[PDB]
DNA sequence: ATCGGATGTATATATCTGACACGTGCCTGGAGACTAGGGAGTAATCCCCTTGGCGGTTAAAACGCGGGGGACAGCGCGTACGTGCGTTTAAGCGGTGCTAGAGCTGTCTACGACCAATTGAGCGGCCTCGGCACCGGGATTCTCGA
DNA sequence: TCGAGAATCCCGGTGCCGAGGCCGCTCAATTGGTCGTAGACAGCTCTAGCACCGCTTAAACGCACGTACGCGCTGTCCCCCGCGTTTTAACCGCCAAGGGGATTACTCCCTAGTCTCCAGGCACGTGTCAGATATATACATCCGAT
């Protein structure tokens, strides 16, 4: 019938699917996984990204740019003590 | 007179002129001694040679004649003090040292 | 424009240690980052050492103390030995 | 009857697979959507490179893998082989970012 | 007749490329073709003075061609004896042209108008190549997936004897086809698709391809198209390109297609580019045009319907310069000036509001959400749409609506349900069986579907809508041919009633900007290729004047300024110069 | 004319000539802007005011009229943002924020 | 002998906020060390921030960005407010 | 006679409330000089250096014992055992 | 004799309580001794290096402060 | 269950005593005034890379199921830990004895900065081929109910 | 209760694409002059750090009882896994556009650098009061008997 109000599902953090959590877990080395690790993991990942992206955007602001370039992200990760080799 | 590189006099393989310039236009201090770039270039070259030798050993163990970041991480994480030096460092496209906890192995 | 790099020097060292070997591009980028990072750590620590002692110059002793502070265990003594060798050779030109 | 592996074997095969490979484990577009959606907050109208997003994904996956290793150690330490949220809270609280 | 059979053992000595490394500059063929080239016309040397300073080998190439400085072909002016049918004269003319290119050790783009039966020309020509030249195969064909079946349906229609098959299906069935037939060498012509070609490179390289046909040639424009990259490895004798119309928007395109045909003439881009835009001053631009005509005349074949067969009420168009509704005004201001929306890439955002504000987040009030007059109440394009739509309905003309964004198609779905019309939608996400059923139901001789929606990008496929007579288009496209084929969908061979295009246009919005750019590109095409051969009435009258003004403006402008494409910023819109804390109660 | 301090013009309390001198003879860059010492002095003063406000609150909460290191460390640890800023900082002669695990309490 | 210190300035601010409150000596040393530590953090971040942009001056923008990068939460908000206010009042005179 | 587990909580209050040093002075100073005897012989210490060392040692061990306690509780216990130190220290990041 | 045994049983007990610990295994004392020893060796090594550079032969508090800062654990108070 | 008892803790008061807030004089560092020069601002240009949309292949994700093994609760037991008392030994404080070790002035003088020149080392852009990835097939091996 | 079956390592041939080699062009490293000034060195003073005795006082050591808790066993049941089926949505290929990122040139304002001058801050006394400590009291809590 009257249909113009199409919405989006799996908003954006549900995009980190259950099997991706499992794959990361296996590379971590775990064998059995409970049912409530998925929500907890999505929470922790979202927090980590918030911090790093905030610093990257600050660097981008300062240089008067408008593109978050890779070297900004490297700088932001470095500022948190998570140095990343391989991107400059 | 003929121009003779400062690296050659030192005998090193890294550039001492470039290290000099970077030590100067780097606001580390306002004077940079003549013998500092030499000594620093030697140290950098030693560390490079060490990690490269370990990486090449790993590459040959994996039956390859190139070095890919996986071999670099195998070399770094297999060694002990090199692992401490690159403690907080993430090597992109590296991977993980194979390791399964003993308790999870079947009986 | 003109991006400086350590690619050529890393290749010369690599041909010295493992003559019949190569290196991919990503590995070279990683090695370049490693060299800049270690240079930055050593130079920053030597800068702080000079400032701590009211000195105004970064001599060889500052670099030697910084490398003895950063590198762990066996690496420290081996690198110190080889740097000292190179300095003596250069100064006895 | 059909061949059906006993619970536990396939997990170990998967652990071997993923500790020996080296690719990325989270899909690209879902992660990029997440990054841009997060970054809408701090500054509107931002545009990213591609290397920026790849660097973010590298750091993210490395962080999560290390967290899961510590989680597994905690779970084993309690005479279990199953990881539950309490393990993750404990791991992060010990690490120092509660 | 007169050929060896499909003995796979016999074929394997011809299909497979035995010398897996054998590949040379081919100096003799280069010299022969380039000599004939210079013979027919002389400017072609302009390539070699440059590429020879570029090439140490073209030193001696130029030398060899420079020391020196069956008259009538087989004028096959009949319906081919072996093809079981009849050919209308320009078909035979194209066949003769293809043969003539074959003899001069070159080949040319076929770029006739759609519906002219180009693939019949191609099948006839390959059959000529087989029966008369004693060469069965092989050949390769690349087509859009949709027409994969048509190629075979006509291969097995005119020249039944030849063998053909498709690399249709997923990995296992394609793989067994590969191993059984393809590497078994049991064919004469293959039929793959763009995706297949990119996905079956390793086996398809292993064949001494005789030609490489390509339906819908214009897919090869970006010379870094990985499809093009792949096709630069298929060793072949010559090539062939079929496209309804080349030279879509830029001129660099035709150089790309030429690279595909003859990479040993058009091998460099700088010469083409500078030779073309080689008159900053504008007295010799007509001479440049005549030069380009005398350049491309041999290679390219182009035909028009409007001169090969009439019986086609030509079409007519109107560009209804509609105004802007009130909330459209406010939303345009809000977009231009200004809650996650990611307003960046705004020229798309403007095309959203300029068609319907409801496309945004909650422009329509609610919840609750109700379908009523408030839809058309405040969307100027939709207002005039309803008015003209009623006028057509009382006359009773089936209507086809095209759009760029399917969200507007959904809005139209809602509005159509509101107005008691039976609609039919074939969007990009529709399933194939649903697609064919929908188009058949609309094409049923007793159909009540007043409206047939579809996006313009999806409209270029092999779908046939000769049934209707009005093809109203909301928004003009960036590529004027992109929607021109869409308009042609209803004007193909078979339509009798006048087609009545209504490309809708807004005023003072970016719509005029986009329309101007599209007109520039269309004029460029026309110049380069033509010479080779509230009340509806008041708005109608107002709009049929500014459109005349615009076409008069672009009717004669310099080629230079025609391609300059001034970056007139749209950021004016009547004037615009943008784009303590918590304390613990007790510490005891 | 008579000398009118840059601090007074700023209206701050922390020195600006001293901050200027340090930023200059501290090898942070080649040239120090004119406004930078003003900004930095204001920020340092603001942070000091926060720490001292909270610490004095705590000191009053113990019937004492002097911030001692225990009060500084207690005020810092009670807040969340200061506790995050000085996360890796051990304040000498501070102590541990009182805390008992609930599971340990008798039943 | 001259050991420079932020003793008198801290004490001025303390008298400003808690007018009738003292401060010990160990507390004073801790507060002074705190001021120095945060000073070098901000200055070092501004130095690196200038060097990244191939810039050779420590303006007030670099100080502001370093404040935004080190200070967490609304400490950042209030501190940037304070700095902006002071620099404006300064330039006006 | 107090039931077992009573005096422990009062000990915890006593010590989570105070601020002094907990390790004796001279035993720690002797330990410091003995450890330093390896890197260079004939070495002197200014007393403030030893006080700094003791403050850092105290704080490190106290935080270590908090994390040990959390690990013990997480395994449904109230007794701390060496496996808890090892787990806490490996997780923290020095193994 | 046995300098690290100078870290008595009850001193470790006091530290454990200030950490919040109620009951203690008998084997904690040896591992606590080991952990303390490793921490001290790291810090003292870096402090001695710093005093080597300056040519002195005394380790002043400010050197220990520098060494701790380098280890990643600042110490307000004594320094500055 | 409650209560009375015993123990430990929070509270009010007097005393000191050692550190803090104060006052002074001196000097060195900050502010006023001025000049020169070069860094950064601001225009203006080019084209590289980003932004959104679309379509087709194909693998991954979502879903439901059947079943077993592991997470959790309950019981017993026995053992190691806590509490409290008695003993003893070491920390801490003080005092003897000495000298080297670390912080101020004044003079060179070698060495690092600056400047001109000029050449060669290094960087970018363009090749070609060998090392790696892909694939197919075969023997090996580990798992799991008989 | 070993034989069936599914996953794995090895070998082999082939394709392909990224590393390595060559070649020109430019700018920054080396030569080579000069010359200032950091710092090295040798006076100075002053004061904090190094193997022995005596004494007080409490914290560490040692020990016995009991008890509650850590550990092991059993049962239970229900959550999680392995698997087969179906949907869906990455991923790659693609189209369009313009922003804005990086570059260049020129002027001028702002900043370093010098001179001059004086006042803010720093070290040296100094008096008194905020907090520590001891005592006695009130009260809050624990715990075993009835
Ligand atoms: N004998 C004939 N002569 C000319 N045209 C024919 C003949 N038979 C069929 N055709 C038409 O020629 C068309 C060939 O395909 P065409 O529509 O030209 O493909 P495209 O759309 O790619 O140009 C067929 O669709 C068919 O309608
Ligand atoms: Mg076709």
């Amino acid at each position: 019938g009257a249909k113009r109000h199409r919405k989006v599902l799996r908003d954006n953090i549900q995009g980190i699917t259950k099997p991706a959590i499992r794959r990361l877990a296996r590379r971590g080395g775990v064998k059995r996984i409970s049912g409530l690790i998925y929500e907890e993991t999505r929470g922790v990942l979202k927090v980590f990204l918030e911090n790093v992206i905030r610093d990257a955007v600050t660097y981008t602001e300062h240089a008067k740019r408008k593109t978050v370039t890779a070297m900004d992200v490297v700088y932001a990760l470095k500022r948190q003590g998570r140095t990343l080799y391989g991107f400059g | 007179a003929k121009a003779k590189t400062r690296s050659s006099r030192a005998g090193l393989q890294f550039p001492v002129g470039r290290v000099h310039r970077l030590l100067r236009k780097g606001n580390y201090a306002e004077r940079v001694g003549a013998g500092a770039p030499v000594y620093l270039a030697a140290v950098l070259e030693y560390l490079t040679a060490e990690i490269l030798e370990l990486a090449g050993n790993a590459a040959r163990d994996n039956k390859k004649t190139r070095i890919i970041p996986r071999h670099l991480q195998l070399a770094v994480r297999n060694d002990e003090e090199l692992n401490k030096l690159l403690g907080r460092v993430t090597i992109a496209q590296g991977g993980v040292l194979p390791n399964i906890q003993s308790v999870l192995l079947p009986k | 424009t003109r991006k400086e790099s350590y690619a050529i020097y890393v290749y010369k060292v690599l041909k010295q240690v493992h003559p019949d070997t190569g290196i991919s591009s990503k590995a070279m980028s990683i090695m370049n980052s490693f060299v800049n990072d270690v240079f930055e750590r050593i130079a920053g620590e030597a800068s702080r050492l000079a400032h701590y002692n009211k000195r105004s110059t970064i001599t060889s002793r500052e670099i030697q103390t910084a490398v003895r502070l950063l590198l762990p265990g066996e690496l420290a003594k081996h690198a110190v030995s080889e740097g000292t060798k190179a300095v003596t050779k250069y100064t006895s030109a | 009857k059909p061949h059906r592996y006993r619970p536990g074997t396939v997990a170990l095969r998967e652990i071997r697979r993923y500790q020996k490979s080296t690719e990325l484990l989270i899909r690209k577009l879902p992660f990029q959507r997440l990054v841009r959606e997060i970054a809408q907050d701090f500054k509107t109208d931002l545009r990213f490179q591609s290397s920026a997003v790849m660097a973010l994904q590298e750091a993210s996956e490395a962080y999560l893998v290390a967290l899961f290793e510590d989680t597994n150690l905690c779970a084993i330490h309690a005479k279990r082989v199953t990881i539950m949220p309490k393990d993750i809270q404990l791991a992060r609280r010990i690490r120092g970012e509660r | 007749v007169g050929l060896p059979p499909h003995d796979p053992e016999s074929n394997k000595k011809r299909y497979l490329l035995k010398d897996a490394n054998g590949k040379k500059f081919d100096l003799e063929g280069t010299t022969k073709r380039f000599e004939h080239l210079l013979s027919l016309s002389g400017l072609f040397k302009h390539f070699i003075e440059s590429k020879a300073a570029k090439d140490p080998k073209f030193r001696q190439v130029l030398d060899v061609l420079e020391e020196n400085k069956e008259s009538i072909e087989f004028q096959f002016r009949e319906s081919p004896a072996y093809v079981n049918g009849q050919l209308r004269p320009y078909q035979i003319q194209g066949v003769n042209w293809l043969v003539s290119l074959h003899k001069n050790k070159i080949a040319g783009i076929l770029a006739d108008e759609m519906g002219l039966g180009k693939t019949l020309q191609t099948i006839s020509f390959l059959g000529y190549l087989r029966y008369i030249e004693k060469i069965p195969g092989p050949f390769l064909v690349i087509a859009p997936k949709s027409t994969l079946n048509n190629w075979l349906r006509e291969i097995n229609r005119w020249t039944p004897d030849v063998n053909a098959f498709i690399l249709q299906g997923d990995k296992e069935e394609r793989a067994e086809l590969i191993q059984k037939k393809l590497l078994g060498c049991d064919f004469d012509v293959v039929i793959a698709s763009y995706e297949i070609i990119i996905r079956e490179k390793s086996p398809l390289k292993k064949i001494n391809w005789e030609y490489i046909i390509i339906d819908e040639a214009h897919r090869i424009k970006n010379e870094e198209s990985m499809l093009s990259q792949v096709l630069r490895e298929f060793t072949s004798r010559n090539r062939l390109l079929i496209t309804g119309t080349p030279l879509q928007n830029n001129l660099h395109e035709l150089w790309a297609l030429l690279n595909f045909l003859l990479p040993d003439i058009f091998s460099d881009a700088q010469d083409f580019d500078d030779w073309f835009s080689s008159e900053s001053t504008e007295e010799d631009q007509d001479k440049i045009v005549k030069q380009l005509h005398t350049v491309l005349q041999p290679f390219l074949l182009r035909r028009i319907k409007s001169d090969v067969e009439t019986s086609l009420l030509p079409k007519k168009e109107l560009n209804l310069y509609v105004g802007m509704s009130s909330m459209q005004k406010k939303w345009y201001k809000k977009i231009l000036e200004k809650s996650k929306t990611r307003l960046l890439n705004i020229m798309m955002q403007l095309r959203k509001c300029c068609n319907h504000p409801y496309l945004f987040d909650g422009a329509e009030p609610g919840p609750p959400y109700t379908t009523d007059e408030h839809l058309v109440y405040n969307a100027a394009k939709l207002q005039v749409l309803d008015k003209l739509l009623k006028k057509l309905k009382e006359e009773g003309s089936r209507v086809l609506i095209f759009s760029q964004m399917s969200r507007l198609l959904d809005i139209l779905e809602d509005y159509c349900y509101f107005r008691n019309y039976e609609y039919c939608r074939i969007d990009g996400s529709t399933a194939h069986e649903d697609r064919i059923q929908a188009i058949d139901d609309y094409n049923a001789p007793d159909s009540k579907k007043f409206v047939f929606l579809l996006t313009t990008r999806a409209g270029g496929l092999g779908i046939n809508l000769t049934s209707a007579d009005v093809v109203v288009l909301y928004d003009s496209d960036w590529n004027p041919q992109a929607d021109l084929q869409a308009m042609d969908r209803a004007h193909r061979i078979g339509q009798k009633k006048q087609v009545k295009v209504f490309r809708l246009v807004t005023d003072n919005s970016v719509e005029e900007k986009i329309l101007e750019r599209a007109t520039q590109k269309l004029r460029l095409d026309q110049l380069v290729i033509q010479q080779n051969r509230i009340d509806l009435d008041e708005l109608l009258l107002k709009s049929e004047n500014k459109t005349k003004s615009l076409n008069a403006k672009y009717e004669t402008l310099g080629l230079d300024d025609l391609q300059k494409f001034n970056q007139d910023s749209a950021y004016e819109w009547n004037g615009q110069d943008f784009k303590k804390r918590e304390r613990k109660e007790n510490y005891s």
